[PDB]
């Protein structure tokens, strides 16, 4: 926390830098918080991985001025 | 007979800075003997670390509760025609380097050494959610409340045009669709004028964003007070452990170290208690803000003076530094007119109570008008129900009614 | 465990200080123990007060939720559960309460073509409850929450003004129940 790895699988973030966890470009629903939009999780062999948060499921709503949808 | 559409801005704090306070570095750094005496002094450090960890967890949960409320992230359409509305002030602008709106770009610019505090065992943990994630959540909420209305708050999002949603909100507050569908351009112009006026008020007056600035100033003052209390002598011979170690031997400095801890740990406990009280106040404010978000952003509330002063229609959430900003769009009527009214009328021996509204007259003829708008309509049997006779009703007046079946005969 | 700490004294128990030290010089040790044991007691009372205030706020929220979801139906969104809440089941829990919120979540959406208003002969017919939707051929009056196809009549539509200022008007006919009588 607050200590760069230069002064000390290596990745750095806003809170600091961490070792032992790799970086994954794909973003899932994380469990263990890390800080500043980063998370940590145990996924597949099995190892601790780090990735950015998924904001949510993507769903684009087609807006029209003359159409409606009723259940 | 008329109305004035105004936008009311409400500022509510959501979270604060997460601060983690070291024990050994704050109390007495680079001192093994002082650390030895400190451990004997007890296990206060574990309790303080647990308290600050719980405070940070509570603030994190508060941020996730207030902001992360939707399961899916919605996207605005590229071309925007919301019935001739100027929504570009609240929509994200791709031309800006950040995804925040120009209103938000004015909002983050109105809210304001760290190395000295960082050296003496005081560290500020960064917030878990960055500003980009909060801006994306705000954009998703705006897209949900604009392109789908309040249907996305309950369950799945159902697309609906913005004038049709506005007519739904008018029917919710009791206003017929005639006012909207006959004065749509006037309503749009009034909304644009209110948006421009509130933007000019936010630009000219910097005192509107006061609560977040007060919280930041209180946190900075508490940190400065903690630093100056570290600078206090606490009745010893010196305020630094290095001078006591250089002058006194350890056995003679035992009493001075004890006198320093008795008072330094007390200042730590006082700071922790003040932080806990401030965290409880922030938690109450964040619960109120989350309730306001869920009951004004995700739907329409009939409660008076909860979603802004006046007849509330909709609220636009805005991202703020360590807080949230609500843009309450309210319906304020104007241009009053005196009238002569009666509570009921009876045509032929039987009273005709109106279903909605009351009977008003301009002096010669009686008409049926709504509660909030002056729409003169002829008295018929469709909007009036018959019950009893006009023998016990106080203030009755004799008048005739129009029967639609009469011209048929 | 804080009772087990020495707190700057030579022992963590008063019996050892009483046995070893005579009372006059052990006055300082007893005073040093009290200054710190009373402080730990005050810290415990303060933490208990903060926890009791948080529990009181949570209990007030739970009582409000019980009174406005169990004793009645609330129109407030996301207060009595996510979705269109109907009625909730109170339940007993150890040092707490459990709410079983029964909500109404619609599904199986279907696209449709809609118009803000329909005028038959020079006069607009705005609907009272529900909106005009069309599957491609004919227009029908269905409510907001459910798709119930009904023929457009004069009972669910009120006449007000003309269709000269309404944006997006469409020309269609209406059913008059008095017409088959003639
Ligand atoms: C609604 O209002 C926005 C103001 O934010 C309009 O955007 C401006 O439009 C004027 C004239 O159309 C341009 O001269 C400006 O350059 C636009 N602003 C920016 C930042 O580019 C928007 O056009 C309006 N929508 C309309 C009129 O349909
Ligand atoms: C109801 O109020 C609106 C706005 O307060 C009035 O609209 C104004 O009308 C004047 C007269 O032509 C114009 O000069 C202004 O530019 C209009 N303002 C806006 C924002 O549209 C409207 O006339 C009022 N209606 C009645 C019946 O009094
Ligand atoms: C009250 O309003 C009614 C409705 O507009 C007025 O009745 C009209 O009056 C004008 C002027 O004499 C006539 O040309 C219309 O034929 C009347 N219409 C109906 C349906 O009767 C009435 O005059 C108004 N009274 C006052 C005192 O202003
Ligand atoms: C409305 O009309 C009724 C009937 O024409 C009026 O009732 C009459 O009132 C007078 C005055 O005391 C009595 O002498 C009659 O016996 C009443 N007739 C009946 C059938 O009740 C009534 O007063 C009128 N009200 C107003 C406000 O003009
Ligand atoms: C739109 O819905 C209407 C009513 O549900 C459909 O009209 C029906 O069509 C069937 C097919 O021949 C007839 O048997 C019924 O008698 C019709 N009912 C009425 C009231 O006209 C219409 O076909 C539908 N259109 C589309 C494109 O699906
Ligand atoms: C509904 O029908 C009316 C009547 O035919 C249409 O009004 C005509 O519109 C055209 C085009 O602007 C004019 O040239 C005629 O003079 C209008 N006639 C009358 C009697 O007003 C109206 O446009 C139709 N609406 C739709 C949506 O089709
Ligand atoms: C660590 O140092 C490198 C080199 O300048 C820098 O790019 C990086 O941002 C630093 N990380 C932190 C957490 O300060
Ligand atoms: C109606 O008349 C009263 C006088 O009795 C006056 O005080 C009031 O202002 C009038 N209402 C309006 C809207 O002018
Ligand atoms: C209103 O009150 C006055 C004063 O008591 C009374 O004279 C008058 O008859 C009342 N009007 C009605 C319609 O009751
Ligand atoms: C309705 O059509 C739009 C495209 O215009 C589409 O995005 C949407 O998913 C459709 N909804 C349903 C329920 O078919
Ligand atoms: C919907 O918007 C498009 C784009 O401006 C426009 O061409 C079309 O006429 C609009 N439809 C209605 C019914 O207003």
């Amino acid at each position: 926390q607050g200590v760069n790895c230069t002064e000390v699988n290596v990745f750095q973030t806003r809170a600091g830098c961490l070792i032992g966890a790799e970086y994954v470009n794909n973003s899932y629903e994380c469990d263990i918080p890390i800080g500043a939009g980063i998370c940590a999780s145990y996924q597949t062999s099995q190892s601790i991985i780090a990735y950015t948060m998924s904001l949510g499921a993507e769903n684009s709503v087609a807006y029209s001025n003359n159409s409606i949808a009723i259940p | 007979t008329n109305f004035t559409i105004s936008v009311t801005t409400e500022i509510l704090p959501v979270s604060m800075t997460k601060t983690s306070v070291d024990c050994t570095m704050y109390i007495c750094g680079d001192s093994t003997e002082c650390s030895n005496l400190l451990l004997q002094y007890g296990s206060f450090c574990t309790q303080l670390k647990r308290a600050l960890t719980g405070i940070a967890v509570e603030q994190d949960k508060n941020t996730q509760e207030v902001f992360a409320q939707v399961k899916q992230i919605y996207k605005t359409p590229p071309i925007k025609y919301f019935g001739g509305f100027n929504f570009s002030q609240i929509l994200p602008d791709p031309s800006k380097p950040s995804k925040r709106s120009p209103i938000e770009d004015l909002l983050f610019n109105k809210v304001t050494l760290i190395c000295a505090q960082k050296f003496k065992g005081l560290t500020v943990l960064p917030p878990l959610l960055t500003d980009e994630m909060i801006a994306q959540y705000t954009s998703a909420l705006l897209a949900g409340t604009i392109t789908s209305g309040w249907t996305f708050g309950a369950g799945p999002a159902l697309q609906i045009p913005f004038p049709m949603q506005m007519a739904y909100r008018f029917n919710g507050i009791g206003v017929t669709q005639n006012v909207l569908y006959e004065n749509q351009k006037l309503i749009a112009n009034q909304f644009n004028s209110a948006i421009g006026k509130i933007q000019d008020s936010l630009s000219s007056t910097p005192s509107a964003l006061g609560k977040l600035q007060d919280v930041v100033n209180h946190n900075a003052q508490a940190l400065n007070t903690l630093v100056k209390q570290l600078s206090s002598k606490f009745g010893a011979i010196s305020s630094v452990l290095n001078d006591i170690f250089s002058r006194l031997d350890k056995c003679e400095a035992e009493v001075q170290i004890d006198r320093l801890i008795t008072g330094r740990l007390q200042s730590l406990q006082t700071y922790v208690t003040q932080q806990l009280i401030r965290a409880a106040e922030i938690r109450a404010s964040a619960n109120l803000a989350a309730t306001k978000m869920s009951e004004c952003v995700l739907g329409q509330s009939k409660r008076v003076d909860f979603c802004g002063k006046g007849y509330h229609l909709m609220s636009f959430p805005q991202s703020a530094p360590h807080g949230v900003v609500f843009l309450h769009v309210t319906y304020v009527p104007a241009q009053e007119k005196n009238f002569t009214t009666a509570p009921a009328i009876c045509h032929d021996g039987k009273a005709h109570f109106p279903r909605e509204g009351v009977f008003v007259s301009n002096g010669t003829h009686w008409f049926v008008t709504q509660r909030n708008f002056y729409e003169p309509q002829i008295i018929t049997t469709d909007n009036t129900f018959v019950s009893g006779n006009c023998d016990v009703v106080i203030g009755i007046v004799n008048n005739t009614v129009y029967d639609p079946l009469q011209p048929e005969l």
